[PDB]
């Protein structure tokens, strides 16, 4: 995650980009691991900051009983609502997604 | 022995659960056709099929008994997980029982009004400390131990009890689980009588909804159908007084006059008969009446069929029909627009479908990468999973943006692509 | 094989004409025009299955009187007393009504459940002839534009 | 018809302003702006 936030960062070089092109096989292997998002850290400006995806979690996820309720929350969102709640409305919606997972992991 | 150990299975197949109930009901209501009168079972086929009968009108009612099980597993508290979510962070951030105490309306929230008190709060939500955090943010004003007051084999009394009464007064409030427990009641009358009881189907209405579509594109439209049912009963109202005034000699349901000859001399007679007979006659009303062929008012009665003709049956036949078919293209519409909203530019910048494919094959991306939504729902996974005393500068200042419920973060229109050159 | 049989038979020999479906593509458009949509006109189809299947549950039970395809009941005088008889007979006929069933079938001028009666014949007047009617043409318009 | 231009009247007052009416993107290019864009800057009562 270090050298791909280089690579990100730092495109546009060669003897970086050769050694992005070294030996980088697990790098494959690690995409279901690592989550990159992009927000605003108080640096009056975009942040590219990347972290892990416990994919045991993100198994949990990949069953429905919820991907049609965010299909559902899909269609809400976009047909109605307060226009700056709605990411307040998502982070509910993720809640309730955490508890709905976490409710199904023992079974 | 095997009490806890099962229960995961029972909501584990919940929803085939309700398959194999709603299937049921198919072949309880397709046997009836074999009945006979007194009422008779015929069985045209291996004579055991009226035994399986009498097994199978209480099978599908222990198997919606299973069903509201699994149930009582699965659609529960999550639904006052929110509520309990609701209700804590209004109290937070408003102190509505202790500042505000709302009016009599919100009987769901006025409900709440009784469980401000209870011991296990937020039995299945977060935390409890919320509760003294709201002390500090409020006692010193108000008043501090009289609002902390206000808040606060072995199992012989050790329950929550008002709470869980509160629990289950929120439980009724719900639209499924009355709608399952209905069920329940419509399976209860196997064991009484089966008057009514294969008449389970209406539970199609719930269980694909593949048909809902059209269900719909009745429903929202349904407000100013029943003003086409009212326009209707007035408009016959008129219609009613004009031959009860003018034409009752052409009123005839008699059998050729000889017989004790019939006439709705009286306006709500008339009015029921033309609302059996006009309403459903399709050649008019002057066909199931007296013709005249000599009358003085002859045209009169010409032009009030004339009149008939057109208002009824052209007219509001078309109405029905127009309205529905405007329903059609306004739901079609409205589901391909919303398509579209997603499909366009993302839900997140939101900049332009062309604009992250300005270069070939990156919108997508984009999206899938910049944007990606559950991701940000499983990096607040990760945030929640660790400890602030490892956080990052970026992770402990998004988490306390959290915290305050904040939500700046997020990317209006300022994208990676858009932050360089 | 549907042009063997002209050594065989012209039972079905002469039905070729069908192939009109895939010769001229003019025509398709039209069927085209249905066959996107059908996937919900079957379910039309259902829909109309279970509602008169509710309906000859309730003079079955309580209109039996009211059922007569009787000659004047001189005669041996019919009246569909088995749930399925009476089903099949308003799928013969109050399917193909236009009227109302209320038209073929007893009216009442004085029963105890005339208005009963009276309202059984409104709410198929309606609820069959205006509604599905309405429903498929609508399909079929939504579908055409 | 009817309902085409019932919504379509709603459209055109849900989209940039009246007065100015430049852009309802525009005014929300900065986020939660053009609502309140509208509410301050064109208020429409307010000239009233
Ligand atoms: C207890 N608790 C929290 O306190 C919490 C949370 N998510 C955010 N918070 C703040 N979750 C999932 C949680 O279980
Ligand atoms: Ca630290
Ligand atoms: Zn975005
Ligand atoms: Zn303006």
């Amino acid at each position: 995650v270090l050298l791909t936030n280089l690579s990100e960062h730092m495109p546009n070089d060669t003897r970086l980009q050769t050694f992005l092109e070294l030996a980088e096989s697990v790098l494959n292997y690690f995409q279901p691991f690592l989550g990159r998002i992009e927000i605003m850290g108080s640096a009056k400006r975009i942040e590219r900051v990347y972290f892990e995806i416990s994919e045991s979690s993100r198994t949990q996820w990949e069953k429905p009983q919820v991907k049609e309720s965010k299909r559902q929350f899909i269609f809400d969102v976009v047909n109605e609502g307060g226009e700056k709640e709605k990411m307040e409305l998502f982070v509910n919606f993720c809640e309730d997604t955490i508890f709905e997972m976490q409710l199904a992991a023992q079974i | 022995a095997y009490q806890q150990k099962l229960l995961n299975y029972f909501a584990r197949n919940f929803y085939n659960m309700r398959m194999l109930a709603l299937f049921v009901a198919f072949a309880i209501n397709f046997i009836l056709l074999f009945y006979k009168v007194v009422h008779y079972v015929l069985e045209e086929s291996s004579g055991y099929m009226e035994p399986t009968l009498r097994i199978l009108a209480i099978l599908h009612t222990v198997i919606s008994f299973f069903c509201i099980i699994g149930y009582y597993c699965l659609k529960v508290p999550l639904v006052i997980f929110k509520r309990e979510k609701e209700v804590a962070r209004k109290l937070e951030f408003d102190g509505l029982y202790i500042t505000e105490q709302p009016s009599e309306d919100d009987i769901k929230g006025q409900w709440d009004r009784l469980v401000i008190n209870t011991q296990s709060f937020p039995n299945n939500y977060w935390d409890k400390f919320v509760k003294r955090k709201v002390m500090d943010k409020y006692g010193e004003f108000y008043g501090r131990d009289r609002i902390s007051e206000l808040l606060g084999s072995a199992v012989l009394n050790s329950i929550d009890v008002k709470y869980q009464m509160w629990k289950l007064g929120v439980v009724f409030t719900d639209n499924s689980f009355l709608y399952l427990a209905w069920y329940m009641t419509m399976s209860v009358l196997g064991h009484y009588n089966n008057f009514f009881f294969a008449a389970h189907l209406l539970d199609i209405a719930m269980g694909f909804k593949t048909l809902r579509t059209i269900l719909s594109s009745v429903t929202h439209n349904g407000k100013q159908l029943v003003l086409t049912v009212g326009l209707l009963a007035v408009v016959v109202y008129l219609y009613t007084v004009v031959a009860f005034n003018f034409f009752r000699k052409f009123y005839n349901k008699s059998e050729d006059g000889d017989t004790p000859d019939m006439k709705c001399d009286d306006m709500l007679t008339c009015y029921m008969f033309h609302m059996y007979v006009g309403v459903r006659a399709g050649g008019g009303i002057g066909d199931e009446i007296e013709d005249p062929a000599g009358d003085e008012y002859e045209i009169y009665r010409i032009i009030f069929d004339i009149t008939f003709f057109f208002f009824v049956i052209v007219i509001l036949l078309a109405i029905i029909q127009g309205l529905i078919i405007d329903a059609f293209g306004e739901l079609r519409d409205q589901q391909e627009q919303v398509k579209e909203d997603m499909e366009t530019k993302c839900f997140i910048c939101g900049i332009g479908n062309d604009y992250f494919d300005t270069v070939p094959h990156g919108f997508e991306t984009h999206t899938l990468q910049e944007h990606n939504l559950a991701n940000y729902l499983f990096f607040l996974m990760y945030l929640i999973n660790k400890d602030e005393t490892e956080h990052t500068g970026q992770e402990s200042y998004v988490w306390k943006m959290y915290q305050e419920r904040c939500w700046e973060f997020f990317p209006a229109g300022d994208c990676f692509r858009k932050q360089y050159e």
